[PDB]
């Protein structure tokens, strides 16, 4: 078992290729984005089934890792539970050790540093996958990306996903700061409006947001409904 | 068992018996305890017999690697050091070793002083073994630096063989080396029996 | 043909083609004989130096009382598989005070062979070992192919010029099952000429080793086969 | 035992909105008194102090290793660690060798959060002591609990409370042959931290 | 592990990653080592002076001991592990013998080292080619080595390495001759300067004496680089 | 191509020992002639400069109180062969306190020589660019071998490897006698290396040492002697 | 609770001739107080002209002689020829030494021809040192019996340096009534030797077996 | 058994012990040097096992001069105990070294110091210092009569002093005792007290 | 699995490692960052490459870290393998104060870097870090000390030197205009001055950048601080002020 060759290696232009892939991998997933308010956050995303027989109710992509925190990915399904699994098993790891909820950002590198080990070690391929990882905690709320080069960011707010563009170009023009966490929500329902072929339904999407200082929670179909309407 | 070894104006000089003994018993009176490691180099017998005879070995097998290796015969500060380094590894086990590597360098002769417990010391005087005190008592009493080889030999004869004397552990036959500007020679080994009466004369 | 860099790659006919280069390689070597009677073995090898002055490389090897081998191919997998097999051999007189039986011995050099032939990193043996020795039931002669395969005949040969001696014990060996001494040694004898290029026969190009039910291993000495060979 | 190797004698004490933390002045092999002046007092950042009773190698050993941890985490979270998350830090990295422990009964007590104090002493394997009257570690762990019981008082301004400790501490040590030689107090407030070394008795 | 023959023999019998190691080595700093009768002298090419660099803190020729020091070319990422283990190794051989290591020892040390680099799996060979030098305990008598990317060493006169290598090569070949004293050093920095001729700001170079090594200041490079110069006009003259 | 180390070629032979052998003949020419007095070894030392020190190039090195061992090919992957070989007749004196007879260290040197290969099995990766010629003697008096990268090795009374082979085994054919005194050897031996070699034969152009009893490497001195002679 | 060794009680006598080697050890294996078997053999035959004769822990003597086979034919396999007396000795003592830390319970000693054909003893301890002498015994009657080889079989020190000469050599016929009358004596004596004497008499003309009856009780 | 004691004057650290090397009642020799020299400018006096002293002294100075060539810079003093500490305290717990280390030192910047690393590794940076049975009576006596500006002259004579009330007082009285000095000039030998 | 393998350390014909030469290409398409070296400071300044106007621009800063109180880094090249390489510097520099108990020489902190990177170069076959630092701090050996590392492995000291996209440009202004003797404003003035003359886009903006210095406070504390952006926007306007009254004649 070598297996300790790096498939992705670097490219004559200094370019790393399979990484390049991975992001275009990611560029042909269902759209997600994420917002965040002057006091909460909101993250978003289509969730379009192929058939009505498929249960809707039986798999969620908006998931919390720590009750500060949730993440939505684009791209690969698989490749989005593995992180999270990880993710949680490395906030669980803190807080065994620390008694206290571990900040966003220190899971968003840990999550980076996840990413990038598959980018340099053998026999492995970087995970297809984007993730908008929302949090709010001690320092404000904090909207954080992470894409397969192992890279991070923070963003007042951003999607990817198929329709990148358009929905990045109306969240830039229409976000402003001072932004309340009602106004976030709608205008990421609006925004997934704008390229969602068909009509949006609270069984075709999926919304979490986190208040002030509160949970993370995932909007029932029974209120995102009541928010759209 | 006693062993001693001391430098002097021509060279260095080893002396110890050849009794082996078990609890109460004689199990022989003809061990040779001056191990031959080089042409140039004596090491010597004390505590375990098998360990030293063991260890020796080892050492010699490192010094001739070191000669083919290097084209240098290893001088006796490296031979001690290595032997030290060799036990220290087994520091716990319980070996018991003490040995005398007596030598002469590019540099002058040469003597050294190992234990098992990884301990090195370099003297121009040593004597180890149940009748160690008796060598001493005799050895520093009537040594001096200047003495000829042709009584350096006898004084090194006498002390052993007052040490067997009266030490139960020791006695056989006493074997001397001379170490000299070149290599080693057994200048003389004398039957214990035989040397009392040479000294203590029936009258 | 791109179905050959690599041992696990089969090829699409059913073929596995760097096992087959390994076979190849003891057409390589030189001739070695084996003949066998129900009593008794014979391994004869033809010896060929490389040169007047330098001397030739021995192939005939004793593996215990009782087991003897004959090697062809390369000689430093000869070298290996001979000291496995002794030591296989010593391992079990030491756990059952008794002989190892050839076929047992033999099978295990077969798995031995194979596992070679299954692994990336590993490469066959390139070495066809031709076993003979003693079991209960009396002698055996076996033959191990670096394919992993073995085979029992009453006589055989392998090597370069393997077939001549081949051919003739074609011809003669319904003779060998009750065969005498004496009578396996000339027939190794003459199935060695046959491998000769028109050179009379001498003692100073082949070795006979011979091992029987009451004798241990052997390898004949030069003097007495030149003597035998006088007749 | 091995406690008692060194000896020493620690105590935290909570005030209004400040903490005070005192501790002895001694190093000894058993009673040797190599060194008037030992620190078992280390201070991590403004508002958080460590005191490490016990076994003074122990000591030094988890100070520096927990200096290591704590800037790794001011360069890592850029925040300087809150008193219970670093008590919590401490009792992991003491409960990891619980079966090869170090030798330390620390005391932690810093000010933190909206200025509100904090102390707790742990077992030699992490069991934390969360209290909030005081906490008493050391040798002269009776007599101290003794002395603070009957010296407390619920909510102390800065200078009663340096007074109170300084004499629980003091009337403490006088009843061990351990410890002594002086004294080392501080009195952390949210705007100041005074470093206090005590004139003690000198036998 | 990662197990791969990366050198291995081509069809005709060369180890192609050696000989690319053994290019590696010419793109690297030339350097020069002149063995004299008291003192060996080390120099090379680059003294890290290109107008603002920091060179404070690195000096070229490095010492492995304050018996023994160490000229490298070729990469200079390879040259700093290679000057840890020999390092690590003087020390431990003080420790195994009380003896300080001689310099065919670790010159020895260090070929062996560089071959075991070629023929281990799944590891690239050292791209360089070390100029070391020492006086052997007990001798006072100077000593020059060499190794080279094939693992294979052998003692000196004089001689080069580094780009231009086969110039300075040739230059020794007809103008060495028994030196003392400062003649060695006058010898090695005109060796250097064959090729780099703009000399001064850009040779370094230390001179070996039997109690240690010592790296020559610019000022003192300077007069000797002048004194060349000035000499070597001087004689082209008076020839011609 | 992307052929592995240990690939067997379509007429059985191992390509990289087949690519090893080749190595060989790029070394420099060592002869060796045994006798009845002893073996007599030789091997041009190919100095290339001035500067190079003579000494300082060895091809000849000891193996043990009684075996030589002269050297070709690649001389970095010879030393290493030979390091193991001393271990090995220095371990068989610790384990007997006798010499290691040489037809052992012969197939001790040659047992090392096909462990290569890849997956952590073997550390080498590759086989030993070497041809040694084993100058020794022993019980059964005195005795030449020499081995190639194919791991193999056999007795012979007179050899020449590297560069010279051919030339050097054709001429030492039509005139290695059988009746050779040391004497008349080593005068051949050094004839024969000298028309291989393009430089003229010098005291410090060759290295000679005499097996014999005891191995012994000829001073420069002591090699103008029979430079003379010749 | 277990004891990993037992003492077995035998004993085993080895006498060096000038041209033969005379080893003899009874056949009786016992434990405690009860005689386990009567034909116990300690002498294994290792090479063509060694022997080893042992006493003590019987499973350790039995291991020591298996391993010290095998290990004899490796060598002959690798060394094409048959290990000499001396080179076994240096074997065997290794190997006991090797388990230094948990020792055989044998005490061995060795009996053969040398290569030039003189017969030489080599004896040993339980963890490997051992000498060249001209006779020996070990088990539980070698106290018994050393004192009447001693007064029968003295020679002059091989360590003095004006070398004393040698003593007149015995013959074999004359060893082999020593060893006879060696064992008469510690089986009377001795409550751990009896039962049969196996007298391997190693000469140039290979090794013969000889046979005395002791006392049974 | 050994002893060992240091003292810090206004600008040197002396270092004094025992040169007997025995075991069990014989003086195998009176002339084994135990204060090692680390650098130019270090002492380390050590007491202890004599194979595991020799040990780990060696060890030490292996890694200080690795330090040294490494970076061109030498250990300070307290980085050289501090280190010294760290490996004593690991052995600790894995193969203790039975040695207690005495570490004296000069650094331009910053003037003499001394270092007590008990075999427990607990270090501290004391002003005077003493281990072995000598202890007692060399720490009362410099307790008595030590200053922190004395002269050579007075730190000589109070080592003297010290060496004197060791012999008449112990029962195990070595007769040679080494005093070794630290100062700007470097780490030195001053003075052998041979008493036979 | 043999031809999947790409043999990352393998020297080309030329003797020349590819991937560590590609990963110089790597950096060289990174975003640039320059450093000075100052009499009473060392000054590191940056450019925040992804300059997006939704960036949140309130975390401190993306490519400049701090290793140690005495020492700081700035990061060209892959940001994903430079959070590693920061991560095991913070690391080893701990390791060092824990050994010793004082600060690690910054000197030494680059070399083991390097030697963490010569690693992957040599042996493993695992593609090299694309990364290349900038090192700024002080020590008690050699005072204030910048150092430069590429993915090679390799390190320098540098009295003032850059790295990343458009590096040799600024690289020869730093050459025509350094001099020794630059204090602290000097310093940050020349800094900015070559970088925004190394910019496609003068009147640059704070929200596109990052300045940092390592300095030594009067009580002899190494104080490293990275400027917030009304600090930036300050230097900014002071320099784009002062560049035409040079300019002027």
């Amino acid at each position: 078992s070598q297996y300790s060759f790096s498939l992705t290696t670097f490219s004559p232009s200094g370019k790393l290729v399979q990484i390049e892939h991975a992001l275009t991998a990611v560029g042909s997933g269902q759209t997600s984005l994420g917002i965040k308010a002057a006091n909460g956050v909101v993250i978003a995303t289509e969730k379009k089934l192929p058939s009505i027989l498929v249960d809707e109710a039986s798999v969620q992509k908006i998931q919390l890792l720590t009750p500060n925190i949730g993440v939505v990915y684009s791209g690969m399904g698989p490749d989005s539970r593995v992180l999270v699994r990880k993710s949680r098993k490395q906030a669980e790891q803190y807080y065994k050790l620390y008694k206290e909820p571990i900040p966003v950002t220190q899971l968003v590198r840990e999550t980076a540093a996840v990413m990038q080990e598959f980018t340099q070690s053998g026999g492995v391929r970087p995970f297809g996958v984007s993730l908008l990882i929302a949090g709010f905690d001690e320092n404000g709320p904090q909207l954080y990306q992470v894409d397969p080069s192992g890279s991070y960011f923070s963003w007042k707010a951003s999607a990817m996903g198929k329709n990148v563009s358009n929905a990045k170009t109306f969240l830039e023009k229409r976000y402003t700061d001072d932004m309340e966490l009602d106004d976030a929500v709608h205008t990421a329902i609006l925004t997934l409006k704008e390229g969602f072929e068909g009509q949006i339904s609270g069984k075709n999407i999926e919304i979490g947001i986190i208040g002030t200082d509160k949970k993370f929670r995932v909007l029932t179909p029974a209120e995102i409904d009541d928010y759209l309407g | 068992t006693t062993t001693l070894a001391f430098i002097f104006k021509h060279g260095v000089m080893v002396a110890a018996d050849s009794r082996a003994s078990m609890g109460g018993y004689i199990s022989s009176q003809s061990v040779k305890k001056i191990i031959e490691i080089n042409p140039y180099m004596l090491g010597t017998m004390a505590g375990g017999a098998a360990d030293c005879q063991f260890w020796h070995r080892n050492l010699g097998i490192k010094c001739r690697l070191h000669e083919l290796a290097n084209k240098r015969r290893i001088s006796v500060t490296g031979a001690s050091k290595l032997l030290a380094n060799i036990l220290y590894n087994y520091r716990g086990m319980g070996l018991s070793v003490g040995t005398m590597i007596a030598g002469w360098d590019e540099t002058g002769p040469g003597l050294y002083y190992v234990d098992s417990e990884g301990g090195r010391l370099k003297g121009m005087r040593f004597s180890v073994g149940s009748g160690s005190p008796y060598a001493y008592g005799v050895l520093d009493n009537g040594y001096k630096y200047d003495m000829t080889v042709e009584e350096a030999s006898e004084l090194a004869r006498r002390a052993i063989y007052h040490a067997t004397y009266r030490d139960g552990a020791s006695g056989g036959v006493v074997s001397v080396y001379h170490v000299g500007p070149d290599g080693w020679k057994k200048v003389t080994g004398d039957d214990v029996g035989d040397l009392h009466f040479q000294y203590y004369p029936v009258v | 043909n791109q179905y050959d860099t690599d041992v696990t790659t089969w090829s699409p006919a059913g073929r596995l083609f760097q096992v087959e280069y390994a076979m190849e390689a003891v057409k390589q070597g030189s001739a070695a004989i084996g003949l066998r009677s129900k009593t008794h073995v014979v391994l004869a090898c033809v010896n060929k130096a490389q040169s007047e002055l330098s001397s030739h490389q021995r192939k005939i090897f004793k593996v215990d009382d009782h087991i003897g081998v004959a090697i062809a191919g390369l000689t430093a997998d000869g070298r290996v598989l001979s000291r496995y097999m002794r030591s296989e051999c010593i391992n079990y007189g030491f756990t059952y005070e008794s002989s190892l039986p050839v076929g047992r011995l033999v099978v295990q050099l077969a798995d031995k062979a194979q596992v070679c032939t299954q692994r990336s990193w590993k490469r066959p043996y390139g070495v066809g070992l031709l076993v003979g020795g003693l079991d209960e039931s009396g002698a055996h002669l076996y033959y191990n192919c670096p394919s992993g395969n073995y085979f029992e005949y009453q006589a055989f040969a392998i090597g370069s010029r393997s077939q001549a001696a081949k051919t003739y014990l074609e011809r003669k060996f319904d003779t060998f099952d009750g065969a005498t001494r004496d009578e396996l040694i000339k027939h190794a004898l003459f199935s060695i000429k046959e491998t000769l290029q028109g050179e009379k026969l001498t003692s100073s190009v082949c070795t006979i080793s011979v091992v029987g039910v009451g004798e241990p291993f052997q390898t004949l000495d030069q003097q007495m086969v030149q003597d035998l060979i006088n007749s | 035992s091995i406690f008692e190797y060194n000896g020493s004698a620690t105590v935290a004490m909570v005030g209004k909105n400040c903490i005070a933390i005192g501790s002895d002045r001694r190093l000894g092999v058993q009673l040797q008194t190599i060194a008037t002046d030992f620190q078992r007092i280390f201070q991590i950042h403004d508002r958080l102090f460590i005191g490490l009773s016990g076994l003074g190698s122990d000591a030094q050993t988890l100070y520096q290793r927990l200096v290591f941890r704590h800037k790794l985490y001011q360069l890592r979270e850029e925040r300087d660690m809150k008193p219970e998350t670093f008590a919590n830090l401490v009792s992991a990295i003491l409960y990891e060798k619980r079966f090869g422990p170090y030798f330390c009964q620390p005391v932690i007590a810093g000010l933190g959060d909206d200025n509100k104090p904090f102390i707790c002493t742990m077992d030699s394997i992490g069991a934390k002591e969360l209290a909030k009257d005081f906490v008493v570690a050391g040798t002269a762990s009776e007599s101290l609990y003794g002395a603070c019981e009957s010296m407390y008082k619920p909510d102390m301004e800065p200078e009663e409370l340096f007074e109170t400790v300084s004499q629980a501490l003091q009337a403490s040590v006088d009843r061990d042959c351990l410890s002594g030689w002086g004294g080392h107090v501080y009195i952390v407030t949210p705007t100041e931290i005074k470093e206090h070394i005590l004139k003690g008795r000198m036998d | 592990r990662y197990d791969r023959a990366i050198t291995v023999f081509s069809p005709d019998g060369h180890l192609f990653q050696v000989e690319y190691a053994l290019e590696a080595v010419r793109k690297g700093n030339a350097a020069v080592g002149v063995r004299g009768t008291d003192t060996v002298v080390l120099g090379v090419e680059k003294k890290s002076a290109a107008k603002l660099q920091d060179s404070r803190s690195v000096r070229k020729i490095v010492n492995l001991d304050n018996h023994i020091a160490l000229a490298c070319a070729g990469l200079k990422a390879d040259a700093r592990v290679l000057i840890n283990k020999a390092r690590i190794e003087c020390q431990s051989h003080k420790l195994t013998l009380e003896d300080p290591v001689t310099v065919e020892y670790i010159t020895r040390y260090i070929a062996g080292l560089q071959q075991k680099y070629t023929q281990s799996g799944g590891v690239r060979p050292f791209g360089l080619s070390t100029l070391i030098v020492g006086f052997d305990p007990y001798t006072d008598v100077p000593a020059l080595y060499q190794t080279d990317p094939s693992g294979t060493f052998s003692a000196w006169k004089a001689n080069a390495t580094g780009r231009n290598s086969n110039s300075i090569r040739e230059f020794l070949e007809k103008n060495y001759k028994e030196t003392s004293g400062q003649e060695t050093v006058k010898l090695a920095i005109r060796a250097l300067l064959e090729v780099v001729e703009s000399g001064g700001k850009n040779l370094e170079v230390a001179v070996m004496r039997k109690e240690g090594l010592h790296q020559l200041e610019e000022s003192e490079i300077d007069a000797i680089v002048a004194e060349i110069e000035a000499e070597k006009a001087a004689a082209e003259a008076a020839k011609k | 191509y992307d052929r592995g180390v240990n690939t067997f070629s379509p007429e059985g032979r191992l390509f990289q020992v087949e690519y090893a052998i080749e190595a060989i003949k790029l070394g420099s020419t060592a002869i060796g002639i045994k006798t009845k007095e002893g073996v007599v070894l030789a091997v041009e030392k190919r100095i290339t400069s001035p500067l190079l020190e003579p000494s300082s190039v060895e091809k000849i090195m000891e193996i043990d109180d009684h075996i030589g061992c002269a050297m070709s090919g690649l001389i970095a992957d010879a030393r290493t062969l030979v390091e193991h070989a001393r271990v090995e007749t220095q371990n068989h004196r610790f384990s007997y306190g006798e010499p290691m007879t040489v037809e052992s260290t012969t197939q001790a040197l040659c047992d090392l020589a096909l462990r290569f290969g890849e997956g952590d099995e073997e550390s080498m990766s590759r086989p030993f660019g070497v041809s040694l010629l084993i100058a020794g003697h022993d019980e059964n008096g005195p005795s030449l071998y020499y081995t190639d990268p194919s791991g193999t090795f056999w007795q012979c009374s007179a050899k020449a490897i590297g560069s010279g082979s051919e030339g050097a085994d054709s001429s030492l054919q039509e005139q290695f006698r059988k009746d050779l005194s040391f004497q008349e050897a080593e005068t051949i031996a050094l004839s024969i290396l000298k028309q291989v070699m393009e430089e003229k034969l010098t005291p410090n152009n060759v290295d000679i040492a005499k097996v014999s009893p005891t191995y012994h490497l000829y001073s420069p001195s002591e090699v103008e002697a029979v430079i003379g002679r010749l | 609770n277990w004891s990993p060794y037992d003492f077995n009680g035998g004993t085993c006598v080895a006498v060096a001739g000038a041209d033969y080697c005379v080893i003899a050890a009874d056949t009786r294996m016992s434990t405690g107080y009860n005689i386990l078997t009567r034909d116990y053999s300690k002498i294994c035959k290792l090479a063509e002209k060694s022997v080893l004769a042992s006493s003590g822990f019987q499973a350790d003597v039995r291991a020591l002689q298996k391993h010290l086979d095998a290990r004899h034919l490796i060598y002959q396999h690798q060394h094409n020829k048959q290990m000499s007396c001396p080179a076994m000795a240096q074997l065997l003592s290794n190997t006991l030494y090797y388990k230094r830390f948990f020792p055989y319970y044998a005490f061995n000693v060795l009996g053969g021809l040398d290569n030039e054909g003189k017969g030489c003893v080599f004896t040993y301890d339980a963890v490997g040192s051992y000498e060249k002498v001209g006779y020996s015994s070990q088990g539980s009657g070698a106290k018994l019996i050393m004192p009447f080889l001693d007064n029968q079989l003295k020679s002059p020190s091989p360590l003095l340096i004006p070398a004393q000469d040698a003593v007149t050599p015995l013959s074999e016929s004359e060893a082999i009534d020593l060893v006879r009358t060696a064992f008469a004596s510690a089986t009377e004596r001795d409550i751990y030797t009896g039962d049969k004497l196996e007298i391997l008499v190693l000469n140039k003309e290979g090794l013969r077996r000889e046979y005395m009856e002791l006392r049974l009780d | 058994m050994e002893c060992v004691f240091g003292l810090v004057g206004n600008g040197f650290a002396i270092i004094a012990a025992d040169t007997s090397a025995v075991n069990s009642i014989l003086v195998h020799k009176t002339n084994e040097d135990k204060i090692m020299k680390l650098d130019s400018h270090k002492l380390m006096g050590a007491s202890g096992e004599a194979g595991d002293r020799v040990q780990f002294t060696e060890f030490v100075q292996k890694n200080v001069s690795l330090y040294q060539f490494r970076n061109g810079i030498p250990l300070t003093t307290a980085a050289a105990a501090n280190f010294t500490r760290g490996e004593l305290a690991t052995a600790l717990r894995k193969n203790p070294y039975s040695v207690n280390i005495i570490l004296a030192g000069f650094d331009q910047d910053t003037g003499p110091s001394l270092y007590f690393i008990d075999y427990i590794a607990t270090l501290h940076k004391v002003d005077k210092a003493a281990f072995g049975y000598g202890s007692y009576f060399a720490l009362a006596m410099m307790d008595r009569h030590y200053r922190s500006d004395m002269s050579v002259d007075e730190a000589i004579k109070l080592v003297d002093e010290c060496i004197a009330e060791i012999r008449t007082r112990l029962v195990v009285a070595p007769p040679n005792f080494v005093i070794k000095i630290v100062d700007k000039d470097g780490a030195r030998e001053f003075a052998w007290r041979q008493s036979i | 699995s043999r031809r999947y393998d790409s043999r990352t350390t393998i020297f080309s014909p030329e003797g020349r490692l590819y991937q560590v030469e590609y990963a110089m290409e790597a950096i060289g398409n990174a975003g640039s960052a320059i450093g000075i070296l100052a009499k009473d400071g060392v000054v590191l300044i940056g450019e925040k490459k992804v300059t997006s106007k939704l960036l949140q621009t309130s975390t401190s800063t993306e490519k400049m870290y701090k290793i140690d109180d005495h020492v700081a880094c700035a990061v060209a090249g892959i940001m994903s393998d430079a959070n590693i390489l920061i991560n095991t510097a913070r690391v080893q520099a701990q390791r060092y104060t824990f050994s010793y108990q004082e600060p690690m020489p910054v000197e030494q902190l680059v070399q083991s870097l390097c030697d963490t990177k010569q690693g992957y170069t040599q042996f493993g076959g695992l593609r090299p870090f694309g990364v290349s630092f900038l090192f700024a701090g002080w020590d008690k050996n050699y005072g204030f000390q910048l150092y430069m590392s590429d993915p090679s492995g390799n390190y320098g000291g540098w009295k003032a030197t850059a790295i990343g996209a458009n590096n040799q440009a600024a690289q020869s202004m730093l050459k025509q205009d350094y001099k020794d003797d630059v204090t602290r404003e000097d310093a940050v003035k020349l800094a900015l001055k070559v970088l925004s003359k190394t910019m496609d886009s003068t009147s640059l903006t704070s929200e596109k950048l990052e300045l940092a210095e390592v300095y030594l406070l009067p009580s002899g504390k190494v104080k490293y601080q990275v400027h917030s952006p009304e600090s930036l926007n300050r230097l900014l306007t002071e320099s784009g002020l002062t560049q035409p009254a040079a300019e002027t004649s």
